[PDB]
């Protein structure tokens, strides 16, 4: 689909009564020196059209809360992103309805627990309309200097700690939400920091896959290297191997797949993510990591060496003037 | 996640709900037997067990039972009881899993030729559901079956099945095969299956017999499907047993949007984890095992999604109860770890853990439990303080680390590979 999803001018609608996540977005906005809040409005069916207090820096301001999505859309035609905090029961309906509004180009789906058969339908329709789905079951992602999905990256002290208020040159994609904030921390300690990070969520069929974002990153000139935190389950990571073999993927990629421990268990263990289940030998973390390594991907020995190889690749990119 | 169901569960659902023009034979003719069965009562409930010969086989998510000598074919009831004597209640290894054979199924034997065995499978992928058919069903099924992708919004009519899938099928069987498969596919969809395999499906002059069934359903669809699923059960893999702690934690997980998950791998293991986050909990597990400790890893478990202090206390109390059931020469270890949380209130959660440590301080000391903590996220400094504080006020040794330590370093610590750097405490 698209290459750029977010900018410092991106305006979002939040579906749901998530004043903490919205406030945290606005705090991010303010220290990134955005001209305007990234949340134009909130939709909440459980209440009628009203207004919520929020803080823009020290200044109290007002975000409109709408009962109907069609009002929010019509009033705020500048919005091209929706962050859907609808519970699992409602997420399918509201997400289908969002994609009746051509202004929306990206949807984050936060909820865990959406049936896979429904997510596949979401994917068919998103694919139809060119809409980019991040999720489900994800905290979202963060584009330093530009935009933050929901709770991603936590409160200000962490935004400042990991230097997520300006872009570096390292993009990443993760299945894990919590680990995306670890990557934020590792990358910022080993490089000039994150350019863009996306958590695709743990579900069997994520709305956008690893390769979806790896390609976007390959085509973003601000991106000079790419990190992928893969995971046992499915065969997505092999598309990376393909994308290098074909010459489509030229920027250095570091990648590590979690779930190696599953090879050592005498019985199948379902980890926390709904997709983190190998159904054939190739779906194992160990097999995937080994295939990535032979394809030209920079693969550390264990998660423990992850930071070290990132830094290794980054330093060589500086030495040769790519960064 | 998608979760396997027993053959018995799947067959009851199919017998209840499939719509076909086919006469499906032997509906609901199956009996369940365990080491505790009252066979007099069994035969009171299932007089058909005397009416013809039988088949007996374990119903515990074991594949390839025939190749394992675990299918008793064409036996009298007495022949069944003889076949079960060396098996029922016995420990058995399948692949690399070891468990007790404790749950078996008995069904009418169905005479037929090998030409009457058919393979049918339906399984989910991103782009839709594949439907597989082969006119060589059976244990020797071994890129040779007919296979058709049914798209996310596509329908599968008998007419489509004869067209795409039944090309190699006996002409006289096409109509009944097509009807059954269309019905099976409708059943599969309406009840949110993600995998459904019947190998073999038998079709004789008398109709359609379902001799074997393996299936997974998308357990997240309970809210849609509960009326038809009923009190559906999701058995552990062969090789594991179910503990009330797991069912306890699961009940907790079902009440809030917060995730709370526990799997016991080795109750006698000295290495326990209470990690925040799906990915992180995996990673720590990866590390504990990369560092040799797989045989001592007691559990896979993760909380996340901002559990309340109460939810967090009740999780931790379960862990602390399970590692104080039995002492160990070398004591025990607890890895209280996680990434840098995005939004989980570390102070609220660790205050739940502290209070649980406080309640179990006595037992924890008598099992020589040593605790290692690493965590980031909202209010994590106050989180760490209260872990250090309970450590002093109980005598337990708690080693508290922050965003300045690498996430998994604490595991190398807890296992002796590396020294404990006290120059990173609470940082
Ligand atoms: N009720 C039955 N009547 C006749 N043969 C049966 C019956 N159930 C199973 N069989 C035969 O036994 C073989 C093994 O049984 P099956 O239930 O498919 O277990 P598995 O697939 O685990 O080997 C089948 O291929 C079939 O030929
Ligand atoms: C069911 N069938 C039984 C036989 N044959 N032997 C022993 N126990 C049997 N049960 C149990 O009794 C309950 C009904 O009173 C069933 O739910 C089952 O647990
Ligand atoms: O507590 C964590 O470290 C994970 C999480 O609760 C978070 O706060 O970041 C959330 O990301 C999840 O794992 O679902
Ligand atoms: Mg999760």
């Amino acid at each position: 689909k698209s290459t750029t999803l977010f900018s410092r001018h991106t305006k979002a609608i939040v579906w749901g009564m998530q004043t903490r996540a919205v406030q945290g977005m606005l705090d991010f906005d303010y220290v990134c020196s955005r001209d305007e809040p990234s949340v134009a409005a909130m939709v909440y069916p459980f209440t009628g059209d009203h207004k919520q207090k929020f803080y823009w820096g020290h200044k109290e301001i007002l975000i409109p809360v709408f009962k109907n999505m069609a009002d929010a859309m019509r009033k705020h035609p500048e919005v091209d992103v929706l962050i859907n905090f609808a519970s699992l029961r409602s997420a399918y309906d509201s997400t289908m309805e969002t994609m009746n509004y051509a202004q929306i180009r990206t949807i984050a789906i936060i909820a865990e627990g959406i049936p896979e058969a429904l997510t596949r339908k979401l994917i068919k329709k998103a694919d139809q309309k060119g809409v980019t789905i991040i999720g489900p079951a994800t905290v979202g992602g963060i584009k330093p200097g530009c935009f933050k999905i929901g709770n991603t990256g936590g409160m200000l002290d962490n935004i400042l700690a990991s230097k997520l208020y300006r872009p570096g040159s390292v993009a990443y994609v993760s299945r894990s939400g919590g680990m995306s904030n670890e990557l934020n921390n590792i990358i910022s300690r080993t490089t000039d920091g994150v350019y863009e990070g996306v958590a695709i969520g743990g579900d069997r069929y994520p709305g956008s896959t690893f390769m979806d974002h790896v390609l976007r990153y390959q085509d973003t000139p601000g991106v000079k290297m790419i990190v992928v935190l893969g995971e046992i389950g499915g065969t997505e990571e092999y598309k990376i191997c393909r994308g290098i073999k074909e010459g489509r993927l030229t920027k250095p990629i570091v990648c590590w797949c979690i779930g190696t421990c599953a090879t050592m268990f005498s019985s199948e263990v379902q980890f926390g993510h709904a997709g983190a289940c190998a159904n054939q030998a190739s779906e194992t973390a160990v097999a995937k990591n080994q295939a990535l390594k032979e394809a030209g991907v920079f693969v550390p020995r264990s998660f423990d060496e992850l930071g070290e190889i990132i830094q290794s690749v980054y330093e060589d990119l500086v030495a040769n003037g790519v960064i | 996640s998608a979760k396997a169901i027993s053959e018995q569960t799947g067959k009851e659902l199919l017998y209840k709900f499939i719509c076909t023009t086919s006469a499906i034979q032997n509906r609901f003719k199956y009996a369940r037997v365990t080491p505790d069965t009252d066979w007099a009562r069994l035969l009171q409930d299932h007089p058909w067990l005397l009416s013809q010969n039988l088949v007996v086989k374990p119903d515990q998510l074991i594949k390839r039972r025939g190749k394992l000598g675990l299918v008793g074919v064409n036996l009298t009831l007495d022949g069944v009881k003889s076949w079960l004597k060396p098996r029922l209640g016995q420990e058995a290894t399948v692949g690399k899993a070891t468990g007790f054979l404790k749950n078996f199924l008995i069904e009418p034997f169905v005479p037929h030729s090998q030409a009457e065995e058919f393979y049918v499978c339906i399984y989910a992928t991103r782009e839709g559901d594949y439907v597989l058919f082969h006119h060589e069903g059976g244990v020797d099924v071994g890129a040779k079956a007919q296979k058709l992708l049914v798209g996310v919004d596509e329908k599968l009519n008998p007419e489509d099945i004869k067209k795409h899938l039944l090309v190699h099928a006996p002409e006289d069987k096409k109509e009944i095969l097509a009807s059954f498969i269309s019905g099976l596919f409708n059943f599969y969809e309406d009840l949110y299956f993600t995998y459904l395999e019947i190998n073999p499906l038998v079709v004789t002059k008398d109709g359609v017999y379902v001799l074997d069934l393996a299936a997974k359903v998308d357990a997240t669809a309970d809210y849609i499907c509960k009326v038809k699923w009923g009190d559906i059960e999701f058995p552990p893999p062969f090789g594991r047993e179910a503990y009330p702690e797991e069912a306890y934690i699961a009940d907790l997980d079902a009440k809030s949007g917060a995730s709370l998950k526990l799997t016991l791998l080795n109750p006698k293991g000295r290495i326990w984890t209470m990690v925040a986050g799906g990915g992180a909990s995996v990673v720590y597990s990866d590390t504990i095992c990369d560092l040799g400790g797989v045989n001592e890893l007691a559990n896979y478990g993760e909380y996340s999604g901002a559990p309340s202090e109460q939810q967090t206390y009740d999780y931790a109390k379960t862990i602390l109860s399970l590692m104080t059931r039995e002492k160990h020469p070398d004591g025990k270890i607890l890895i209280i770890g996680g990434s840098i949380a995005n939004f989980t209130n570390v102070a609220a959660t660790f205050k739940g853990i502290v209070r649980a440590i406080r309640d179990y301080q006595g037992p924890l000391k008598e099992h020589e439990v040593t605790i290692f903590v690493r965590r980031g996220g909202p209010n994590y400094q106050e989180g760490l303080r209260v872990m250090g504080e309970v450590g002093k006020t109980t005598g337990i040794p708690i080693h508290v680390f922050g965003t300045e330590t690498h996430m998994t370093a604490i595991v190398g610590m807890a296992l002796g590979h590396r020294p404990i750097p006290e120059n990173l405490y609470f940082q």
